[PDB]
């Protein structure tokens, strides 16, 4: 029997489900650690690798990548977890080792692998504490070029009055996603500041796992794919939205939570991001 | 309970790795170059060191 883990419910996901909206024909790339695709409940669609000693960006040899793809889209079935956007088009853009890090040129040429490849939507759990002008580029070219651009806000959790959002999150081109557990409440080591900008389950997440496994992650990492797996549905519902109008409809229908600082506008709601007319719940 | 090292920035990575240890015997340790990218998961037993091209650490070492 599949599971439908807690947080895909509480992004409101399964009313979209339920219309018939799963994310089909909306190309995504899980821009991280490569995708295992022998998992049996992830489907994985093309790919390529940036990283120059491990070229196959089908192995993850972190599991990193693997789980944040499981929220993005665990395949619809009678296994395992159930993803955000299940019949959306998974792409595994290696840009990570399986140390967990990659050098700022091998996450560029992953954003332009999938500006070339017409991605509909990045997904960037990653990040540093500094940007660059060339990541600065590349971010923004994608979104100049009509993709949706997601990524994890960061792990830092406060620093009294200062913003710890972390790059490319803190860019405004970049949709930048903190943490909540399943009441709502901020995550301690969620990262804070005026660019954090939405919220989604980042505590406890279950997704899959290299060879055949599931198990429960935290982290700014998690809550991300929830939103890029989000927009995915939004575009399956409304093919013709542009980049622009996705990202409104994420940021003007959240569930307001607390002050903007710790929680930016609040909670993802995909059922009410999915409607003609938007409004805060 | 301790769970940030802002003293050991500009220390080498191996006295870094040994003050760490003794406050956290069980931290799982793992030493990436700093002005990388990296995953942004969040792991109670991990400690990532960030150093500069010279081995010294570069960044607050901290849980996570
Ligand atoms: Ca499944
Ligand atoms: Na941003």
């Amino acid at each position: 029997a599949q599971s439908v883990p807690y947080g895909v419910s509480q992004i409101k996901a399964p009313a979209l489900h339920s219309q018939g909206y799963t994310g089909s024909n909306v190309k995504v790339a899980v821009i991280d650690s490569g995708i295992d695709s022998s998992h049996p409940d992830l489907k994985v669609a093309g790919g390529a690798s940036m990283v120059p000693s491990e070229t196959n960006p089908f192995q993850d040899n972190n599991s990193h990548g693997t789980h944040v793809a499981g929220t993005v889209a665990a395949l619809n079935n009678s296994i395992g977890v159930l993803g955000v956007a299940p019949s959306a088009s998974l792409y595994a853009v290696k840009v990570l080792g399986a140390d967990g890090s990659g050098q700022y040129s091998w996450i560029i040429n992953g954003i332009e692998w999938a500006i070339a490849n017409n991605m509909d939507v990045i997904n960037m759990s990653l990040g540093g504490p500094s940007g660059s002008a060339a990541l600065k580029a590349a971010v923004d070219k994608a979104v100049a070029s009509g993709v949706v651009v997601v990524a994890a806000a960061g792990n830092e959790g406060t620093s009294g009055s200062s913003s710890t959002v972390g790059y490319p999150g803190k860019y405004p081109s970049v949709i930048a996603v903190g943490a909540v557990d399943s009441s709502n409440q901020r995550a301690s080591f969620s990262s804070v500041g005026p660019e954090l900008d939405v919220m989604a389950p980042g505590v406890s997440i279950q997704s899959t796992l290299p060879g055949n496994k599931y198990g429960a992650y935290n982290g700014t990492s998690m809550a991300s794919p929830h939103v890029a797996g989000a927009a995915a549905l939004i575009l399956s519902k409304h093919p013709n939205w542009t980049n622009t109008q996705v990202r409104s409809s994420l940021e003007n229908t959240t569930t307001k939570l607390g002050d903007s600082f710790y929680y930016g506008k609040g909670l993802i709601n995909v059922q009410a991001a999915a409607q003609h007319h938007h409004h805060h719940h | 309970m301790k769970t940030e090292w802002p003293e050991l920035v500009g220390k080498s990575v191996e006295e870094a790795k040994k003050v760490i240890l003794q406050d956290k015997p069980a931290a799982q340790i793992i030493v990436l170059p700093v002005g990388t990218i990296v995953t942004m998961e969040y792991r109670i037993d991990r400690v990532a060191l960030f150093v500069d091209r010279l081995d010294n650490i570069a960044q607050v070492p901290r849980v996570g």
